[PDB]
């Protein structure tokens, strides 16, 4: 299991319905588009898609990082006995889950809003609002992977030079990336528990589901929006609404998701990475 | 306990997203009064069963039998099928239900707060596991790709042929064009707002009402002939358009003033405030009835009895927020405080953050940050106001006292009039800034300049001005900075 | 297939680009300047370069009749024109701000201007906030190049945009003084893909 | 396609525009000019001489007075220096730019600084004492040049345009620039007025070279 | 329409304007060529002292915001509502005869020594002024711009008082004490563009 860190050299736009709001981090629907996208700029989409659907590519969504801290949504637990935390560090989940333990503030950056207009010449000029995250000086994003692949690597090099998000053409989004492979993370993913914590915006397929839910605490999250290419049904169109679970969410069953089709009435399938990335916990 | 409610207020993306606030909170709090009065109609108990309707949640207590159990099964799964079928992840009810008994409920032996500790622990189950697998695949299979979607709620489903408008969202938009300070609502076949249970609320007054139906009306004309059932919300709007009253006032800024306060620990003082040898349902009626009376019905009056130009979008204890000229709320916000102590003999504290901005905000991130200076209020869950920034936080207290004399004096003393009277403000301001950028040699230049501007305002600086500005007091420039703001073209 | 395209823009005169509303300091009477919001240092918006380059580019092309350069270069998305755009702008910060510290001045400064009345002949002043002239912009631009029999044609209009820039000005009030540019060291590297004939856009970008 | 007027703004007497009473501790001298903030120049703001030009030309075309409103100009005027109405909305042909000291050498030849003080009373005739002001000017014969940018976009205006062009600059010939002209200060002259094009060569320059530079 | 007045002032005394080296009272001077100079602002503020005091009732005592409407006219206002511009136009004049004072083999200005002799001790305490000598002259020009062919006349005859009262006082500095003392001449008046239908009539009521 290896590692992406993001390092932002620029503020991102990560909009949920919105281009006025934004949220800190992205998930793995839209890596896995990003990654797509830059598959068939260089023709690689029915390797990359073959490579993501069989398992051999397996990407969570990106989580915040402060200095040598790796971080992971709050953990929905079903347990019995810091509702404004919303971000526990990954080593520190067995000693959150043994006892009432908020040793050190979280602090990634703050949100932003960008006034900009549409200059017209012979007409008054509109305004418009781009609300935007800018990242603390030595903080970012990470994504966890395993046995990674050189096309993964090629498709993150080359999404490097175009951008992650939103309004990425328009001067958003620029990152670097780097493996920086760990011994710590790999041996707490490594080992076994009871109970699994989500990491992926994942949905199970639909022989599976009914097993998925025994003892669940999730959380549903619309995940759809418009199609972004150029060869897709000559106008602006909305892909199928796709409800996955939320990245923090906590089961008792294991699953594999699927890549669910969200784009069938076009020259080319639109594809949603929702596959199940797991943590173990007791 | 209906779950996504600021989701369902706040976070809409119109261009006149402002005008559809009321709308929307009115919507969910009736919504919600409906839902418990259907329930209590199907198992043919009255309107005392209710030990509290609130905002978001409602109590109620109803008797432990099987055909009890069976009409709350039934309740349970239509009112979860009409939310999904309108509100697709949006908006949640979670119906849970505990069982407790008479020696349990006189806190005979103990086991009081024991009640609403399993009654949370189940709400919140319920809220974890939220659906059923059919309902999640039933959710996935209604995607459709289409290149339409409202313009404000954002949805591609329920569009109208003739408007990329969601119907429910065009309906709070019909009824925001309908809402007046008398209105009373009509829930029946035919209306204009979609309800369960296949019925509709129209928001008619008066002459319409005389029609099968509920009537719920904010005030009652007749007790005992008329027959509507009474149902309060904190309803105050100014003038329900922001423009106007924003081109009304004309002193200070052209700015928008939001307010979002809540008590601290309504939880607390809730379950464990009381002390446990005092402990009966009929006090916690009489608190929760209490608390939920002054918030609508005491903010009310107090915001009819000095006109302020306050549009009030949430009113209670647990979640409260008004908009308006910044003025006006900055100048209501210390009355809140002083009634509300008033009201609980200050055993309750309240917690508030102010925040400017222009009224073609947007409104989503506007409440969302206006949060986030709340919880930085909370952070400090005291006596706390952030006024309009995350770290210009000051206790209400200090804001008090020492802000409005220091407004007042500087209001008095600063009405010489002058021109670059004005220049040498902004300029001291700039620079007791510049020393709160932590240098002293800024300081030794203030030293140096004191004696450039003694003579400039004349002789009234060495009485107060000087003792305020000792060193650069944070008091001081705050109230310099209200000045600055209230005056403007 | 990938390029990078790298500069500075240094102001001859000041500049004014837009407005933050984030309650940083509005009580002072100045219109204020964009500016990163964790360092407060100034900030060229990758939008304002961007609509300046393609307004004045489309201004000078589409001439006595937009053209399919303009929307390769910049983007599209019309009823049936939907193209990806090739440039990939980032917004910009301050470059030379430790130059900017040795001369013991501001990253930024208040420009003061009067409006004379014709029939009551009195002066209203205003202030605007600029960011100095002799601040430095380092700037990185990405063009991704998905055919290479347009890519020579498309850094012509490029570096017919840069220096159309150049003769006209950067955002806000520039009739009446401010926002006047000029483009130095710009340079091409390609950054994925090995591209062989490199020299070519980079004489044709630095001349 | 756009020209550049390129010339200089030669000072006949002292000119003193502009004025940031400064944080720092400079003593006992008040009123000083602008200045550029990087290499302590003094300037010449486009924006001034914008308006000054604007106001002689629309004076100018006169017959009867002028008092109007900016927007509400003749239209020569609103074709060359812009307006923002509602409707009737036209970009300026004209570019200004600020303009810094730019003789500092020949102003150092001399061995003298590049700005000054003049001292200057006003006294009151009840009491016939004087009340002295320092007034920071910049010396006569400094000189400013300037870069006008002309966009160019209907040839059968460009003539009038630049007829109009001469004509505000010959109304600045005889009346001041910023400050405390009437009492003898402001007064300029432009030399060296020429013109060029920014790129592409237009074909009748030399008519526009030949009535600016007349 | 503008008209540029152009003359020469002629100094018939010596002259001392200004002050603010190791020697003891220096004169304004032109700041590069180091020329002694009338300012503008002085002349113009003499000027308006003499014709608001003698276009009145003998004695001036308000503010320069309170003269008479040719007066106001003439040289400008600042109030609230009844702010005018100005239709005279004065400037800095610098030495024009650096030849004809540099053909007599003397500096253009010069050093003059005077005591203060105390009654009750008689002994001096001497000082030094620099003057500019007698014999100086400054070529002038106002510029005039024309708002009201019904004033014009008006108010060149008002110029012409203006200027034939200072022929009669002094030009800054210790005036009643030797300093001083200018006279006019050269006076004529010219058109900027465009000629005036009546320039002849101004020429001879001011060159009277």
């Amino acid at each position: 299991m290896k590692i992406i860190k993001l390092y932002f050299e620029s503020p991102v736009h990560f909009g949920e319905k919105r281009l006025s709001e934004s949220k800190i981090t992205f998930s793995a629907d839209t890596l896995f588009s990003a990654l797509m996208i830059e598959a068939v700029g260089l023709g690689k989409e029915d390797e990359f898609y073959q490579l993501a659907s069989n398992n051999l590519v397996k990407f969570s969504d990106a989580f915040p990082f402060i200095d040598q801290y790796y971080y992971i949504p709050k953990p929905m637990f079903n347990l019995k006995l810091f509702k404004k935390l919303l971000y526990v560090p990954i080593d520190s989940l067995e000693d959150y889950l043994s006892g009432g333990l908020e040793r050190e503030s979280f602090n990634l950056g703050k949100l932003a809003l960008s006034e900009k207009v549409q200059q017209h010449d012979f007409k008054d000029s509109e305004p418009y609002n781009v609300g935007t995250f800018t990242f603390k000086e030595n903080t970012g994003l990470y994504v966890l992977i395993e046995q990674t692949h050189p096309l993964l690597e090629e498709l993150l090099e080359n999404l490097q030079y175009s951008g992650i998000g939103g309004k990425r053409n328009s001067g958003y989004g620029k990152f670097k990336f780097e493996i920086l492979e760990d011994s710590d993370i790999e041996d707490l993913f490594s080992a076994k528990g009871n109970r699994k914590i989500l990491l992926s915006g994942a949905l199970p397929k639909d022989a599976e589901l009914e097993q998925a839910l025994k003892n669940a605490s999730y959380l549903l999250e619309r995940r759809g929006g418009f199609v972004q290419s150029d060869t897709y049904a000559t106008n602006l169109v909305k892909k199928q609404d796709l409800y996955v679970f939320k990245s923090g969410s906590t089961f008792e069953n294991s699953f594999d998701g699927d890549i669910y089709q969200v784009g069938k009435k076009g020259n080319h399938p639109v594809y949603k990475y929702a596959k199940s990335f797991f943590l173990e916990v007791s | 306990d209906m779950s996504g409610v600021q989701n369902f207020i706040y976070n809409i993306s119109g261009s006149k997203a402002l005008k559809s606030l009321r709308a929307r909170s009115f919507y969910l709090d009736m919504l919600l009064e409906y839902i418990s009065d259907n329930l209590l109609e199907k198992l043919e108990l009255s309107r005392a069963n209710i030990l509290y309707v609130g905002g978001g949640h409602a109590y109620l207590l109803l008797a432990n039998t099987n055909k009890t159990k069976a009409i709350l099964s039934d309740f349970e799964h239509d009112l979860k099928t009409w939310f999904l079928d309108k509100f697709k992840i949006d908006l949640y009810v979670a119906m849970a239900y505990t069982e407790v008994s008479a020696n349990d409920l006189m806190n005979h032996n103990g086991h009081y707060r024991d009640i609403y500790r399993r009654l949370s622990q189940k709400t919140s189950a319920k809220k974890a596991n939220r659906y059923t697998a059919e309902e999640i695949l039933n959710l996935n299979h209604q995607g459709t790709e289409n290149a339409r979607e409202c313009r404000e709620c954002k949805r591609s489903d329920l569009l109208i042929e003739e408007d990329d408008i969601c119907e429910i969202c065009d309906s709070l938009q019909k009824v925001s064009r309908d809402l007046t300070r008398e209105n009373i609502f009509v829930i029946a076949n035919e209306g204009v707002l979609d309800m369960p249970f296949g019925k509709k609320m129209s928001a008619l007054s008066y002459s319409q009402a005389d029609k099968e139906v509920q009537i719920y009306a904010k005030n009652i004309s007749e007790i005992g002939q008329n027959l509507m059932t009474r149902i309060d919300m904190g309803d105050y709007t100014y003038r329900s358009d922001f423009h106007e009253m924003l081109e009304e006032v004309e002193v200070g800024i052209n700015r928008l003033g939001v307010l979002r306060a809540d008590v601290d620990n309504l939880g607390q003082a809730f379950i464990n405030g009381i002390p446990d040898d005092y402990l009966s349902i009929s006090r916690t009626a009489t608190f929760s009835r209490a608390m939920s009376r002054f918030f609508k019905n005491y903010l009310n009056q107090l915001l009819a009895e000095k006109s302020y130009k306050i549009n009030v979008i949430y009113a209670g204890g647990d979640d409260l927020f008004m908009i308006g000229a910044w003025q006006d709320i900055l100048d209501f916000s210390i009355v809140l405080k002083q009634k509300f102590a008033d009201f609980t003999q200050n055993k309750l504290s309240i917690s508030a953050g102010i925040g400017m901005f222009r009224e073609k905000y947007p409104v989503a991130r506007m409440a969302s940050l206006t949060g986030d200076l709340e919880d930085a209020a909370k952070d400090y869950t005291k006596n706390a106001v952030t006024l309009f920034d995350a770290t210009n936080v000051f206790s209400w207290d200090t804001l008090e006292n020492d802000i409005f004399v220091k407004l007042d004096a500087i209001t008095k003393n600063f009405e010489k009039l002058d021109e670059t009277g004005k220049a040498f403000i902004y300029r001291l301001i700039d620079l007791l800034r510049g020393v709160n950028e932590n240098q002293q040699i800024n300081i030794a230049r203030l030293a140096y300049t004191l004696s450039r501007m003694e003579e400039k305002i004349g002789k009234t600086f060495a009485q107060e001005l000087y003792n305020w500005a000792n060193a650069d007091r944070k008091t001081l420039i705050m109230a310099l900075e209200i000045y600055i703001l209230k005056t403007r073209e | 297939m990938k390029l990078v395209i790298e500069g500075t823009i240094v102001l001859k005169t000041g500049m004014h680009i837009g407005g933050s509303s984030d309650f940083s300091a509005i009580g002072a009477v100045a219109s204020p300047v964009v500016r990163d919001t964790l360092t407060r240092l100034p900030l060229i918006p990758g939008s304002s370069l961007k609509g300046k380059m393609r307004y004045l580019l489309a201004k000078e092309l589409n001439n006595g009749i937009d053209q399919d350069e303009i929307l390769r270069l910049f983007g599209s998305s019309e009823k049936d024109k939907i193209r990806r755009a090739r440039l990939k702008f980032n917004d910009i910060k301050l470059s030379n701000l430790a130059e900017l510290e040795t001369f013991n001045v501001s990253s930024t400064e208040v420009k003061f201007e009067n409006t004379i009345n014709r029939k009551t002949a009195v002066a209203n002043p205003r202030q605007i906030e600029r960011v100095i002239a002799g601040s430095k912009f380092d700037f990185e631009i990405f063009y991704n190049l998905d055919d290479i029999k347009e890519v020579e044609k498309d850094f012509e209009n490029i570096k017919q945009g840069f220096d159309l820039l150049e003769f006209d000005y950067l955002g806000g009030h520039g009739t009446r003084g401010s926002g006047r540019i000029a483009f130095e060291n710009l340079s091409v590297i390609t950054a994925v893909g090995n591209f062989e004939k490199i020299n070519t856009l980079n004489e044709i970008l630095g001349a």
